[PDB]
């Protein structure tokens, strides 16, 4: 499950710079830092929460 | 091949001026009458190395010091430069690079405590290095913290190589060192550098002190064949 | 101790070796 | 250069005048580490390196010992025993672009921290999931750098940062990089300390005629004491005579 977690994070973030967000992608990249260093799941909701901002 | 370096590599040791005095100083200089290699080649540095040449169309332009051959000096034209770098050179013509018979050039080449120097003298001849007497001036200084055991000259030219022995040098009115005297050529040169002077009256002196040299070394120790118990006192079971 | 005429004279110099015999070092003892 | 693949600038055989830097008022962050920053003037080492990056401004905290984080591991690592003065300032109007700069990048994923000073150039695609890549990106398969888009209108935490991460090289050496040493005036005619080059002592000094040859810098009597000196910037050569004393 902590795969297809990481790839989520990932696709949000660059579709994020595909939409002309870069402040938007950079607040993900850090998301992705941090979970792939530890087992708190919360920070795919947050990388989706930021995308509905966006978008 | 080899000649007579007579009188020759004796520099100004140091920047400080001196006048009409005699001062006896210790530092690596080429030992007057020594014997000097003469090529009319990879070479020792040893501790220091005494280089001279004789021109006549300027064929010796530079050379390489280091180990496993590294600094390289070149005067190509009229601009002289010097790099210390790895190189892949039967050489023929990163933390440091500076850009500056008829004649006689003479140069000496030391390495102390990392600093690599330099000092020189041109003078115009008329077969071997002349007989007389000059000095040579430091010119470049390079702090580099290389470290150097064999040189190469690169394309007449007289290798010697420097010594820890004393001279006494006499500087003149106007601070050039005009004669020098080496203090372990022979006995009367050992009265010159002990009354510090150029000339000796007639008399007896002591200068010396003579002491019969061991030849070999005798170790005696008792007929101990075995080997003592340490492993029953550091590998024990029990304390 | 080097035995010598003065240098403006000649550079000819004598050395002598105090309290030695010449074996362990013109000889004249 | 780029935070992944920093560009480093060796500093030797110069004048370190460290307060062209620390005075310009140019920087927002002027931390040093091991020496104060006003004393560095007075300081010389084997050598001087100034690796250069940019980063955004959130990432300006961890360029610093002991820390960690994405640039402090995987792009730009300084050692805990770490001797120098860190540098860094807002480029936002520089170095952003409408749209966004993307000709900056940084690494996100990695398999190991960096080493001191290590720089990783590496463009091989980083394994994420258990299963091999075999040079093709996709799922758990990514190429382990990410740009940096720099846009004029973020906000400070995401605006560009130039950062010069000063080392410096304090082994036993011949002196190649020395601070800003610098001279007062000259006294003649009266009794003063001085200190020329090194030279130290007090006395009166007044105009010689002696003449030194072209490569000496002071001169001395028979009984090895120092009589003259020549001027540092002027050339020319003074006595130096005893500050008068005697007995009363
Ligand atoms: C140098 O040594 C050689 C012996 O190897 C000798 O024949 C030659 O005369 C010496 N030359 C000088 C200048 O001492
Ligand atoms: C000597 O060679 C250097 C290259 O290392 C060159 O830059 C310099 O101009 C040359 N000097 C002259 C006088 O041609
Ligand atoms: C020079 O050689 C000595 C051994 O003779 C070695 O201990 C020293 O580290 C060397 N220095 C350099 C700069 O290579
Ligand atoms: C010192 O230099 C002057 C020229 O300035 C010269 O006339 C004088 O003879 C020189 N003195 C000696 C001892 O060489
Ligand atoms: C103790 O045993 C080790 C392992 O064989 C050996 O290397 C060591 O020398 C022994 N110590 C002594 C004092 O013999
Ligand atoms: C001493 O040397 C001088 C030359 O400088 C000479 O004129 C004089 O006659 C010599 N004196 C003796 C006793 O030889
Ligand atoms: C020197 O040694 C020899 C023995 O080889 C001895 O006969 C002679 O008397 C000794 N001379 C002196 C001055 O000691
Ligand atoms: C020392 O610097 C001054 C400028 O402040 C210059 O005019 C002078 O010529 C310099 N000294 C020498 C020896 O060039």
């Amino acid at each position: 499950d902590k795969e297809w977690i990481l790839q989520k994070i990932y696709e949000i973030m660059r579709l994020l710079d595909e939409l002309g967000h870069a402040e938007a992608s950079m607040r993900v990249s850090d998301l992705i830092y941090e979970f792939m260093k530890k087992g708190d799941e919360r920070l795919l909701e947050e990388a989706e929460r930021l995308l509905e901002e966006v978008e | 091949a080899y000649t007579n370096s007579f009188t020759r590599g004796v520099y100004y040791p140091d920047k400080v001026f001196r006048s009409s005095v005699l001062h006896s100083t210790q530092d690596l200089f080429l030992p007057f009458f020594s014997n000097v290699t003469w090529f009319h080649p990879v070479l020792p540095f040893n501790d220091g190395v005494y280089f001279a040449s004789t021109e006549k169309s300027n064929i010796i332009r530079g050379w390489i010091f280091g180990t496993t051959l590294s600094l390289l000096i070149v005067n190509n034209a009229t601009n002289v430069v010097i790099k210390v770098c790895e190189f892949q050179f039967d050489p023929f013509l990163c933390t440091f690079e500076y850009v500056s018979f008829k004649n006689l050039r003479e140069f000496v080449f030391k390495n102390i405590d990392g600093y690599f120097k330099i000092y020189s003298k041109h003078t115009p001849i008329n077969r071997d290095l002349p007989q007389g007497f000059s000095a040579l001036e430091p010119l470049v200084d390079l702090p580099i913290g290389i470290n150097i055991t064999r040189f190469q000259t690169l394309l007449a030219y007289y290798v010697g190589y420097l010594q820890p022995r004393t001279f006494l040098l006499k500087y003149n009115e106007n601070g050039t060192i005009t004669d020098a005297v080496d203090c372990a050529l022979d006995p009367l040169s050992e009265t010159k550098c002990t009354l510090k002077s150029f000339t000796v009256e007639k008399g007896i002196y002591q200068t010396s002190n003579f002491r019969v040299q061991p030849t070999e070394s005798i170790v005696r120790f008792p007929n101990i064949t075995n080997l003592c118990p340490f492993g029953e006192v550091f590998n024990a079971t029990r304390f | 101790s080097v035995i010598t005429p003065g240098t403006n004279t000649s550079n000819q110099v004598a050395v002598l070796y105090q309290d030695v015999n010449c074996t362990e070092v013109n000889v004249f003892q | 250069a780029s935070v992944y693949a920093w560009n480093r600038k060796r500093i030797s055989n110069c004048v370190a005048d460290y307060s062209v830097l620390y005075n310009s008022a140019s920087f927002s962050t002027f931390k040093c580490y091991g020496v104060s920053p006003t004393k560095l003037n007075d300081l010389c080492f084997t050598n001087v390196y100034a690796d250069s990056f940019v980063i955004r401004g959130d990432e300006v905290r961890q360029i610093a010992p002991g820390q960690t984080g994405k640039i402090a591991d995987y792009n730009y690592k300084l050692p805990d025993d770490f001797t120098g003065c860190v540098i860094a300032w807002n480029s936002n109007n520089l170095d952003s672009k409408v749209g966004g700069n993307y000709n900056y990048l940084y690494r996100l994923f990695r398999k190991s921290n960096l080493k001191p000073f290590e720089r990783d150039i590496s463009t091989e695609i980083y394994q994420a999931g258990s299963t091999p890549c075999n040079g093709v990106e996709g799922f758990n398969c990514y190429f382990p750098l990410q740009s940096y888009g720099f846009q004029p209108t973020n906000g400070v935490g995401y605006q560009p940062y130039r950062v010069v991460v000063l080392s410096f090289e304090l082994l036993h050496a011949p002196a190649t990089v020395c601070g800003p040493k610098k001279s007062t005036n000259l006294v003649k005619n009266k009794c003063v300390n001085f200190n020329f080059n090194g030279l130290t002592g007090t006395g009166v000094l007044t105009e010689s005629n002696k003449k030194f040859l072209p490569f000496q810098q002071f001169g001395r009597d028979i009984a090895d004491t120092t009589d003259a000196v020549r001027d540092p910037q002027t050339l020319e050569i003074l006595d130096i005579t005893p500050c008068s004393f005697g007995g009363v």
